[PDB]
RNA sequence: UGGCCAUGGAAGUCGGAAUCCGCUAAGGAGUGUGUAACAACUCACCUGCCGAAUCAACUAGCCCUGAAAAUGGAUGGCGCU
């Protein structure tokens, strides 16, 4: 039935500052800016605390499925202030019994070149999200590494490149290859 | 027996089990018999002889290999040797229906039983013992035409006997 | 051949799923209903066979 | 069931309480049911073991009952994977009996390493097997005549380092194992007085 | 504790009659994986963290799956949330 009223809080570091025009939160700090828009979510994003500390979502009236986009709504906040602050860092190794997954980044990150897979002729070429910078990491040897500030875009680019290094028409259970998302860590930690 | 054929000692022993009469079926020697000298006929013969003359009704095989000469015992399971105290001895063929007759008493006989137990069970001494092998027993039920379950809970008799 | 903690991500990839007994969906380890529209969120799963 | 066994459980507590006037906290840790029971038989006669929870979190009740204080000073400790050792015997000669007793356990990969852990110069038991896993991180071993021989004793983990996977596997296929313990002493209840182990 | 029946092997584990005690904090004479058979792995009782409800089995409303026909097509039509 229609619960009377539901919120939640996300409580903003004193290093970020975010700011809503209506239902639209556009979070800046250390790294870069992040909008996101919420028209279509249908909440009381109220902005409180003097430091405006934290971010308060209220939601009348809810209905079980409307009450489950308050947490979402607050979560992806969450996930736009880490991305601010710290910034995403997906890591992802390339596997192979044989072929030995050739990368190469192009642009800057953009382009992902991905040569020899299963001793393919074609080369996949895999552009990046305005944003999420690719890049051949040290340290390790068959591994990328997709940097960003907005998960969506970062997570959307890992899988990209995963589904691009795809088996046809072969036993997947037998054939364990491609470029698979290891890790989903931050570009610094604190 | 490390790098090509050599005994220095040899007093290597290995866990057999089940041996009423030779068995046609074996499985006795090869693996662990040959490469180490026990042969397997005369290793059979020797293993018949030891447990021969009770248990008859399936026995454990410990095997101590003196280079050429293997030592067998019958190390005691609590099943076998009620087994072996039961209304002896209809061995083998008929038989046959079956082996769980299992009203032969014994009351003082099990006492022996806990007493002979390789200390074993982290016991508070026999008090304890002889409630488990009051129900090792799956065929025996107790005393003359006794339950196991809850009659053991009233025991009084060697407290002190059995150390 | 290859890397054994490497081979095992690629198999939480392609192999430690659920599927579906009525439309073969492939669905992550953890399911209890299914996907899929199709076949009514079925419940009625299994296991992907492990190669041997 | 669960309302007459705890019911059972805390006159198990209290009659260990009443009976001894001494009792030694130790962690549980990493430990085995196997190595549980080898204290059981080492500890037979004087010492009675015992494993608890929030129901330990009760010595409150005893406390309460027409009679004690000085249990309130254990109330804290009784946190991590606690179990108790009941005892009328000594302090620091109990101690030593439980430091003394322990067991290896094999390497834990990812946690901290206690001491300086080595590998000695020595085949490992196998045939012409993959020496590439000892040499992966930075190890120098030979193939001489079939065994994997290590040539030379070097240290892979110091002292509050992280042991790696790898490396981990290798020393449990060597049957080498420093990491671990058995389990550890907090604190003690002596008539009252509490020690610190000292 | 290679428990008993079953030897073709089932020491928990193709099957079946059994089916209790000890230690117990507590573990079934065993849910499975798998083994010739073990092993090895996996599946209570209890804690450590976190912080109020949680969870099971039925039942009946709408909705959905179940639901395949041949000229292009019919809640009468347009449409309607
Ligand atoms: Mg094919
Ligand atoms: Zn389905």
């Amino acid at each position: 039935m229609k619960t009377i009223l539901s919120n939640q809080t996300v409580d903003i570091p004193e290093n970020v500052d975010i700011s809503l025009k209506g239902r639209t939160v556009i979070v800046k700090g250390p790294r870069g800016t992040l909008r996101r828009d919420f028209n279509h979510i249908n909440v009381e994003l109220s902005l409180l605390g003097k430091k405006k500390k934290r971010l308060r979502v209220d939601k009348w009236w809810g209905n079980r499925k409307e009450l489950a986009t308050v947490r979402t709504i607050c979560s992806h906040v969450q996930n736009m202030i880490k991305g601010v602050t710290l910034g995403f860092r997906y890591k992802m190794r390339s596997v192979y019994a044989h072929f030995p997954i050739n990368v190469v980044i192009q642009e800057n990150g953009s382009l992902v070149e991905i040569r020899n897979f299963l001793g393919e002729k074609y080369i996949r070429r895999v552009r990046m999200r305005p944003g999420v910078a690719c890049s051949v990491s040290q340290a390790q040897k068959d591994e990328l590494v997709l940097e960003g500030n907005d998960i969506e875009l970062v997570s959307n680019s890992a899988a990209l490149i995963q589904q691009a290094t795809t088996v046809k028409n072969k036993d997947i259970r037998k054939f364990l290859d491609g470029i698979y998302v290891s890790e989903k860590g931050t570009v610094q930690q604190a | 027996m490390p790098p090509k054929f050599d005994p220095n000692e040899i007093k290597v022993v290995y866990l057999r089990c089940t041996g009423g009469e030779v068995g046609a079926t074996s499985a006795l020697a090869p693996k662990i018999g040959p490469l180490g000298l026990s042969p397997k006929k005369v290793g059979d013969d020797i293993a018949k002889a030891t447990g021969d003359w009770k248990g008859l009704r399936i026995t454990v095989k410990l095997t101590i290999q003196n280079r050429q000469a293997q030592i067998e015992v019958v190390p005691s399971a609590s099943a076998l040797i009620i087994k072996a105290l039961k209304e002896p001895p209809r061995d083998r063929k008929k038989q046959k229906n079956i082996k769980h007759s299992g009203n032969i008493t014994f009351d003082e006989i099990v006492n022996i039983a806990r007493q002979m137990r390789h200390r074993s069970l982290a016991r508070e001494l026999s008090g304890t013992i002889k409630e488990i092998l009051g129900t090792a027993q799956s065929v025996g039920c107790n005393v003359d035409g006794r339950h196991p379950h809850d009659i053991i809970d009233d025991i009084n008799s060697g407290a002190v006997e059995c150390p | 051949i290859i890397e054994p903690s490497l081979r095992q991500l690629a198999q939480k990839y392609n192999c430690d799923k659920m599927i579906c007994r009525k439309c073969y969906a492939r669905l992550h380890p953890r399911a209890v209903n299914c996907r899929k529209k199709k076949c009514g969120h079925t419940n009625n799963l299994r296991p992907k066979k492990k190669v041997k | 069931d669960r309302a007459t066994w705890k019911s059972n459980y805390f006159l198990k507590i209290i009659q260990l309480l009443d009976d001894y006037p001494k009792c030694f906290i130790v962690g549980a840790d990493n430990v085995g049911s196997k190595q549980m029971q080898q204290i059981r038989m080492s500890l037979r006669g004087k010492a009675v073991v015992l494993m608890g929870k929030n129901t330990m979190m009760r010595k409150a009740i005893r406390g309460h009952l027409e009679n004690n204080p000085a249990l309130e000073k254990l109330l804290p400790h009784i946190r991590g994977n606690v179990g108790f050792v009941f005892t009328k015997e000594d302090l620091t000669e109990i101690r030593d009996m439980l430091l003394a007793n322990k067991v290896p356990a094999a390497a834990r990969a990812g946690a901290i390493a206690p001491c300086e852990v080595t590998v000695p110069a020595q085949n490992t038991g196998l045939g012409p097997e993959k020496t590439s896993f000892f040499q992966a991180l930075g190890i120098t071993t030979k193939i001489s005549r079939g065994t994997i021989e290590i040539l030379s004793d070097v240290q892979l983990i110091k002292t509050g380092d992280k042991v790696g996977a790898s490396e981990a596997t290798l020393l449990n296929m060597l049957n080498i194992s420093p990491f671990s313990f058995g389990l550890i002493i907090q604190q003690v209840f002596d008539n009252g007085s509490i020690y610190n182990p000292e």
